RNA sequence: GUAGGGGAGCGUUCAGUCCGCGGAGAAGCCAUACCGGAAGGAGUGGUGGAGCCGACUGAAGUGCGGAUGCCGGCAUGAGUAACGAUAAAAGAAGUGAGAAUCUUCUUCGCCGUAAGGACAAGGGUUCCUGGGGAAGGGUCGUCCGCCCAGGGAAAGUCGGGACCUAAGGUGAGGCCGAACGGCGCAGCCGAUGGACAGCAGGUCAAGAUUCCUGCACCGAUCAUGUGGAGUGAUGGAGGG
RNA sequence: CGAGCUGGAGAUACGCUUUGACUCGGGGAUGUCCGAAUGGGGAAACCCACCUCGUAAGAGGUAUCCGCAAGGAUGGGAACUCAGGGAACUGAAACAUCUCAGUACCUGAAGGAGAAGAAAGAGAAUUCGAUUCCGUUAGUAGCGGCGAGCGAACCCGGAUCAGCCCAAUCAAGCCGAAGUGGCUGGAAAGCUACACCUCAGAAGGUGAGAGUCCUGUAGGCGAACGAGAGGUCGUUGUUCGUGAAACGAUGACUGAAUCCGCGCGGACCACCGCGCAAGGCUAAAUACUCCCAGUGACCGAUAGCGCAUAGUACCGUGAGGG
């Protein structure tokens, strides 16, 4: 479909300033060429691309407990649509 | 750890029927069941009771000081009672919700 | 949710099941992690609708054809 | 390895002295014992059709004759 | 009275049996001027917080100071030698529960074909921000390459792959072999080499020929026009 | 199955539960990537293709070997089984035979078991009558630098017991008897006084020691539907290491008969005697033990498995150790 693939936003600042110029930005899965989340970002939110940029990113964490931690791998995706700026609203946020 | 199994994980009662701690402090003190632990061989019965002091740190203004709640108990307490006095469980049948099992004792009733 | 209310529609229609709660499933997760998400619950409903959802239509892929 | 049955493998080898007295000497003396192995040799031969395979002597003899199964 | 032989016994666990004992208190621990010929036993008190003596008989992983014995704990050397290049450091000011040892300023001194800078490999998040203050840091530490949480990494053209081949690896069909297996043409894998389209700037706390800004180039697919005709291989040659 | 549930986790929030959750049984459906791994490449879990079905998303096929074809094979198994290949230390107080051994190890194949099996047998009675396993015979017969040392079989007892065929009840689960008071205590199932059950006084739990409080137990019930040929040379096996040494076996040369036929009965001959080889399949008693239950004059934390759980931390380039 459309709707799956996406994981989540990527929140943190310098996305959601990076959102003021209309650059969204959010975490696709890692197997999901440049291409198949181009398409399903368009369709989900309903609007074309004019660029795309993703890479991959590893975890390794832990508090405590002698286990360690493990990476949890992810891969950020950052979109660019036409002028027509904007998406819903889940932007604005 | 072995734990509540000794017995099987079975409650000789429901959550709601009254109870008499047989054994133990608070002997024959009667009250309506509220937690029925199965596995663990928990019970919560608004007879015992305790005063803890709420461990609420940063806890939205703390003001925590010392509650009354009610503290769980095992098979220290007999399931059910209508003599008034404790008392095993044997003989059922039916209602007309044949479509279940009483359960009595000398008497017949629960 | 399951009963014959469930196969009850077309096949499309299950697709429709589909597509739709997995675009609330979406809407969802997000907001988990845009933090809001009160309804915790709601995800693994939303997602154990889904299983069914296909559970069925695959019960069908046998009946009527063996 | 052979057409009808393998072959090869084989078993050690002795070499006495003091060999051979009066009758019988004083008896035999054993100086070697150890291990050996035997094999063959073959020709084209086939069945079904074409073929080459390994053919031992005791076989190209036999098939030489009365063929069984294969052909020379 | 040494090697050795013979005799009678003490004790430890487990097992069968008898008499029992115990939350007003078992075992174990600890103290003691009693008892027995010894091994050993008992009484009393303290500790302890649950199992336990005595007797007969049976079975034993049954008794220890030695083995440069084994595991563990703790001592001596002794607050001794050291604190890891003899490129020095000073003051002021600040923070702080506490600073020679952190931060700021101003000076000093050391490297400068480097003790500067950019990669590779290798390591992974060590990067940035805010916290932290056990242990690590041969000393302090309010600090750190350490602990916690969050963030960060962006490429049609840079490297690699969807291209090439070297050694070498593998290898249908082939040659050999007690087994496992050993070799082997084409083909294939295989860089460290061949081939191939971009530059100049800006700038997050943290990325940049990847993002932005300006202008550019390559391939591919379509449309339009021009054209007016061939297009030209897993093969030849040229060349690389 | 009937109040609870929301995994270990010990937490909060959200919630789910008689139009009976949960949990236990028993079948389905899903099951990314790697791995025999098998679309092709590959330094495992990654990278690249193609054909077909197609809404695109997405589906599927794309390995080699046997077979028309169904269909079978490649891999993995703690130990047990057979097979191909097969040590040395060590003994003999040295050592070459011989011993240690055809053990250890390698490899191939297989199953739950295998292997073996229906007689050209063993035996000396003109007996037994497939194979295998336990007892015994016997450490006898015998083998042996006749040294070290190695070591049968028949008979007899027992487990179990068949020969047939070719070619010319166990799992879920449900039901299930019989006590009170007083006393000691922080708490009684202990003491004490009366009482009960007992085809259920096996056992665990409950604030200390439990037939009668709970779970159970003896005993009863108990499901949709789920299981149960000769020879010669070289050698070798059996006690058989050359010896007078048979027979079996096979690499190499050879090469027969067939009833007034063939093999053998430990060189060899006659006589006497037992059996018919060159095709095959075959329960059962036998072995082991990853897994499960029960039990233990077994351990109970320097013991017991290495692990009260970890093959983890840690050490090694690695096999590996731990
Ligand atoms: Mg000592
Ligand atoms: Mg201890
Ligand atoms: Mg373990």
């Amino acid at each position: 479909s459309h709707y799956d693939i996406l994981q989540a936003p990527v929140i943190s600042e310098k996305a959601y300033s990076a959102m003021e110029r209309g650059v969204y930005s959010f975490w696709v899965s890692p197997k999901a060429t440049k291409t198949e989340i181009k398409d399903a970002i368009q369709q989900a939110f309903g609007v074309r691309v004019i660029g795309i940029s993703t890479m991959n990113v590893p975890g390794k964490r832990k508090r405590v407990g002698r286990f360690i931690g493990q990476r949890n791998d992810r891969k950020k995706a950052i979109v660019r649509l036409a002028e027509g700026q904007s998406i819903e609203a889940l932007a604005g946020q | 750890p072995s734990a509540g199994s000794h017995h099987n994980d079975k409650l000789h009662f429901k959550k709601g029927d009254t109870v008499i701690v047989l054994s133990g402090k608070h002997k024959g003190q009667t009250g309506k069941v509220l937690l029925a632990l199965p596995r663990d061989q928990k019970v919560v019965v608004e007879g015992v009771n305790v005063i803890t002091k709420n461990v609420k740190p940063s806890m939205t203004n703390p003001q925590g000081g010392q509650e009354q709640r009610e503290l769980a108990l095992h098979a220290s307490k007999v399931a059910l009672v209508d003599p008034e006095t404790g008392k095993a469980t044997r003989v059922r049948k039916q209602i007309v919700d044949g479509k279940k099992v009483r359960v009595a004792v000398a008497s017949g009733k629960t | 949710m399951k009963p014959s209310e469930m196969r009850n529609l077309q096949a499309t229609d299950f697709a429709k099941e589909i597509d739709a709660r997995k675009k609330e499933l979406m809407e969802l997760r997000f907001q988990a992690a845009a933090g809001q998400l009160a309804q915790p619950h709601r995800v693994r409903q939303l997602r154990r609708e889904v299983a069914q959802l296909n559970t069925v239509k695959a019960e069908l892929a046998r009946k009527g054809e063996q | 390895t052979g057409k009808k049955n393998l072959v090869v493998n084989s078993v050690i080898r002795r070499g006495k002295a003091r060999a051979d007295g009066g009758v019988g000497r004083k008896t035999t003396g054993i100086t070697k014992r150890v291990q050996r192995a035997n094999l063959h040799k073959k020709a084209i031969r086939e069945n079904g059709q074409v073929k080459t395979v390994w053919l031992s002597a005791n076989a190209l003899r036999t098939l030489s004759k009365g063929p069984y199964k294969g052909i020379e």
